[PDB]
């Protein structure tokens, strides 16, 4: 008689891990996932001691137990460093659960997160540093798109160019960064973009050190 | 007295009645915070104590004293919605809960919440409930601020603002970044803990610019131009959303210095004793954390080495141990010794860096982070080596059942002029069973040991880093003798570097630009199990070599401090996960603070860590060391908290134990090498024989009735034969030849201390003279042509 009450207990808490598997991992909230997740602890919490010898309620809670183990590892999966490559990756070496990215809970959740610990680790790792890499090549883009010369007017004759040392110093930060980005391990799913910048860059200081030059003298040669 | 008067009025704002013993509750409880909170001696706190009592019983006759003076004191808001007073195990029980769900969301760090820990959150706390409710925060570096600060900064709700100071900071972008923090306090009733950081700050100039903030919350002419007109819009704006109808300038003004006296709240950190103002004494509460106590140490580590298995149900109770935690209780088990044994090595290692400092030498501060570094390399070593003793059981147990299966096959082979000397091959065979299986009760005992004795590398790694050897080998010996008084059985005998490292690595090390010393590979096995990123003092040059040949392959770049263009070398470096040797430590940026604190940020996917006026992300490959050509320096208390020293200087015990290594080498020879082979008595010979065991077992289970063919294999069966029983051999041999090293080594001991003054003379000489400048090549010269290019020993 006492396994009705179990399974009527039980029956709720299975149809909670059912509505939160099918959740879809695109439209996944991981702090609420983690606030539903408490729910469920505390729910499991409130259960008396007249069920805690048979194996289905230790059974569901090591699986809880299991679920909030794994939870900091969900809320950093759905991290925005994380790309269409990485996932190709964990593909790769995860083998099992062929997604195509319609993206359920669950099938990210039965495969074992626990045991597969180092696996998501170093993908995470290499995601962090292609996003770390992909930010920087998106500040080049930002900076160097928007530059423009300051015109200063010069004795109303003509319109000189003020301010070369700001810009000489943003060309050898940058020229000197991408320097240090081809020695870079994560150097070579971005290489050729970097290199046309690297080579626009260099243009750059190409016109510039000119410029200096045949700005000088011919305002020595106008004095 | 004004601070008091309005604590006392927020206390008794939202409540409806009291009688006269919950308000001077109230009211000695704000005489503790703002009393005792600034104190250092606990004498002062004593005498605190009891004079409030005794102001308490003398203006308030007739008042019982118990109901209104209960001397654990607590006030707080979240258990309930009043501020009641309330207990502690509740407050306890509600923090650990908001502090295991603060470590899953922006930081995993695991933390540990003792007796003061919590005093001081709620102190943050009631600091954070006042309007103008400023906090200064003075103690040692590290040891709870700017962790506690954004700990009760996420409780409180309250976002938290910096400012990212480098070279280039005028008094326009500070008067703009004042600007948006009161048009995102006062505008839009957005709370907001802006905490300020010795680092950032330590003299910036414009520090006296928010004093008008920390007086009444307003800086008159911040907002000249089109600056008053859009904040004025904002400010009705703003009004009007929280229902307060004001038409004119000064009306909304005035409510907008109201606001921002209600929301934003300003911290500092400081470390303690140029001098900062006594105004901006006055303006804060000054909150004093101090050093951790025995108590907070044992449950810091109590708390991280709960999950490593450190019970021995044998373990006998001494009659008396050296307890440094009185309430310890008695008598401990196992992991309570442990522990207690864990705070005594910290304990020991303040009164030796006392006793340095008592004769005058050169100290370096000592800090909770070491302590949690000791922990945490305790923890990690533990795990490494208990994983590798499992590992090579299970691989011997795998030995042992392929030996089983090989006799199954030899008297299936004597169903069958070959039957002799089979049945000799397996007169081998069993016996080097009986072997193994005596390797196996050897490995039971290396249970007993292998956790005292990883506690003995662990503080060695950690903490005697910066230490001379001599320094190193008496706190080596203290720890030693401690741990005997504890019953804590441990290797009388350990090699600190075989232990840390294997051959292989000591040759990768001696192939690189290394020499051959006992203190140089001991801060060797420094640089390969540091968490803090590490500090070398090297007066020789030699280090930064070894660095740059262990690190070539992630292409290491070089640079130093004094250089224009360092800030973007770190940069860079910190981008894109090149490792940085970083020269000339002595004119030391404090721009390296958070870095070499792991001061990381998740903001969305972003790993940010903030670098100049840059918020840059942390690439994972990234490592950094700080180097000193110059041995004569006194580093900031802040840089002791940060970087982990090693010590490549030349004193008079490191030089004498090279002459005399020396010496030993070069004229007797057979006691080096019955020297050398008692330090390959631990792992190496071992690992060889595992290694030949391993290589046999590769060709052992081939045995099907072939092995019958020729039954010449026992050979290679026998070449294990003699090699162990010369393992049986030097172990069994082992007392005399310590021994007699110890007498060969103690009639050539003079002669080495006559060497270690003879160059401690050389050296002294360069104050006689500008040029009587001699090299320590200079003496290793001498040394060798007297040794070895001698005409007179021939």
């Amino acid at each position: 008689q006492d396994l009705k009450g179990v399974w009527s207990e039980l029956s709720k808490v299975w149809e909670q891990i059912d509505q939160m598997k099918e959740q879809p991992w695109v439209s996944v909230q991981p702090r609420k996932l983690r606030q539903n997740l408490d729910a469920l602890l505390n729910q499991l919490k409130s259960f008396p001691a007249r069920l805690r010898q048979y194996a289905s309620y230790e059974f569901v809670q090591r699986l809880l137990k299991g679920y909030m183990k794994i939870n900091m590892l969900v809320i950093e999966l759905k991290s925005e460093a994380l790309k269409d490559r990485h996932w190709k990756q964990l593909m790769k070496r995860l083998h099992v659960n062929w997604v195509v990215s319609e993206l359920t809970l669950g099938q990210i959740w039965d495969v074992d997160l626990q045991k597969n610990e180092a696996i998501v680790k170093d993908v995470l790792l290499v995601a962090q540093g292609e996003m770390a890499l992909e930010e920087f090549l998106k500040q080049i883009r930002e900076v160097w798109n928007t530059y423009e010369l300051d015109l200063v007017n010069y004795q109303n004759k003509c319109r000189l160019i003020r301010g070369w040392d700001d810009l000489f110093n943003k060309v050898k930060e940058h020229i000197n960064s991408v320097s240090a980005m081809k020695l870079s391990p994560y150097y070579k799913v971005f290489e050729e973009d970097a290199l046309s910048w690297e080579d626009k860059l260099n243009r750059i200081m190409a016109l510039f050190d000119v410029w200096i030059d045949v700005q000088r003298r011919w305002v020595y040669l106008e004095g | 007295m004004t601070r008091w008067v309005r604590g006392i009025f927020e206390a008794l704002r939202p409540l409806e009645t009291l009688p006269v013993e919950g308000l001077i509750r109230i009211w000695a409880h704000e005489a503790l915070r703002l009393f005792q909170d600034r104190l250092v001696e606990d004498e002062e706190r004593r005498w605190t104590d009891e004079n409030i009592d005794t102001v308490a019983l003398k203006h308030f006759p007739n008042i019982d004293r118990e109901k209104a003076m209960s001397r654990p004191i607590l006030y707080s808001n979240w258990l309930s919605k009043d501020y009641i007073p309330v207990d502690q195990e509740e407050l306890r029980d509600y923090v650990k809960a908001r502090l295991k769900v603060f470590y899953e969301e922006e930081l995993d760090v695991p933390l540990v919440l003792f007796n003061e820990v919590l005093d001081h959150v709620l102190r943050i706390d009631r600091i954070f409930r006042q309007p103008q409710g400023h906090l200064l925060l003075i103690g040692v570096s590290g040891a709870g601020k700017t962790t506690l600060s954004r700990f009760v900064a996420w409780m409180n709700g309250l976002s938290v603002y910096q400012i990212k100071v480098h070279r280039k900071y005028t008094g326009e972008d500070f008067d703009e970044d004042l600007r948006t923090v009161l048009r995102r306090s006062g505008c839009k009733n957005e709370k907001i803990a802006f905490i300020m950081d010795e680092s950032n700050v330590l003299d910036s100039g414009f520090l006296e610019r928010m004093n008008t903030l920390l007086a009444n919350g307003e800086v008159p002419g911040l907002f000249e131009g089109d600056e008053y007109a859009t904040l004025m819009t904002q400010c009705k704006e703003g009004a009007q959303k929280e229902g307060l109808m004001l038409d004119s300038h000064e009306e909304l003004y005035k409510w907008f210095t109201s606001q921002v006296i209600r929301n934003l709240h300003v911290v500092f950190t400081m470390n303690p004793s140029a001098a900062t103002s006594p105004a901006l004494f006055n303006r804060c509460v000054l909150n004093w954390f101090g050093d951790w106590s025995t108590e907070a140490l044992y449950q810091v580590g109590k708390e991280f080495t709960s999950k490593m298995d450190l019970e021995k149900p044998n373990y006998i109770v001494p009659d008396y141990m050296p307890v440094v935690y009185d309430k310890l209780p008695q008598p401990p088990s196992h992991r309570e010794a442990i522990v207690n044994s864990c705070v005594f090595v910290h304990q020991t290692l303040h009164q030796a860096n006392a006793r340095l400092a008592k004769r005058g030498g050169r100290t370096m501060a000592i800090t909770p982070r070491h302590y949690l570094d000791f922990i945490n390399h305790y923890a990690n070593l533990f795990h490494e080596k208990r994983s590798e003793l499992e590992e090579q059981q299970m691989h011997l147990n795998v030995g042992l059942r392929k030996i089983k299966e090989t006799v199954d096959q030899v008297e299936e082979l004597r169903r069958d002029a070959k039957v002799n000397r089979s049945t000799a091959l397996l007169k081998s065979l069993s016996a080097e069973r009986e072997r193994w299986e005596k390797t196996s009760e050897t490995f039971k005992n290396q249970m007993s040991t292998i956790a005292g004795d990883c506690l003995l590398s662990a503080a060695f790694i950690a903490y005697a880093g910066y230490f001379d050897q001599q320094m190193r080998q008496n706190l080596f010996t203290t720890w030693s003798h401690h741990l005997q008084q504890a019953n804590i059985q441990f290797r009388t005998d350990i090699a600190r570097t075989e232990y840390l490292s294997n051959a292989d690595e000591r040759l990768r090390w001696q192939a690189s630009s290394l020499p051959a010393d006992d203190l140089c590979t001991e801060n060797a096995i420094m640089l390969k199990r540091f968490n803090r990123y590490p500090l070398i003092i090297d007066p020789s040059g030699q280090a930064t070599e070894f660095i740059m040949n262990e690190y070539k392959d992630r292409k290491i770049t070089r640079t130093s401090f004094l250089d224009d263009a360092f800030r973007k070398n770190l940069e860079s470096a910190l981008r894109f996960g090149n490792p940085l040797l970083v020269q000339d430590v002595e004119s030391y940026d404090p721009v390296l603070n958070p870095v070499l604190n792991r001061e990381v940020r998740r903001t969305g996917g972003r790993v940010l860590i903030t670098l100049g006026d840059q918020d840059i992300d942390l690439s994972p490959s990234f490592v950094i060391f700080l180097s000193t050509r110059d041995p004569t320096v006194e580093f900031p208390p802040d840089l002791c908290s940060r970087v982990t020293f090693v010590n490549f200087t030349v004193t008079r015990s490191s030089l004498q134990s090279q002459c005399l290594n020396e010496v030993l080498k070069a004229e007797r020879p057979d006691v080096d090498e019955k020297r050398s082979d008692l330090l390959k008595l631990q792992g190496e010979f071992q690992l060889r024989l595992r290694q030949l065991e391993k290589s046999l077992l590769q060709a052992l289970n081939e045995v099907k009735g072939r092995i019958l063919d020729d039954d010449t294999i026992i050979t290679t069966l026998e070449n294990l034969k003699r090699e162990a029983a010369e393992v049986t051999r030097k172990v069994e041999e082992t007392d005399i030849v310590m021994q007699e090293v110890e007498t060969v080594s103690q009639q050539y001991l003079p002669l080495s201390t006559a060497c270690s003054s003879i160059y401690f003379t050389m050296e002294s000489l360069k104050q006689i003279h500008f040029l009587y400048q001699y090299s320590l090549q200079f003496f290793l010269d001498i040394y060798h042509n007297v040794l070895y290019e001698n005409p007179n020993l021939k």
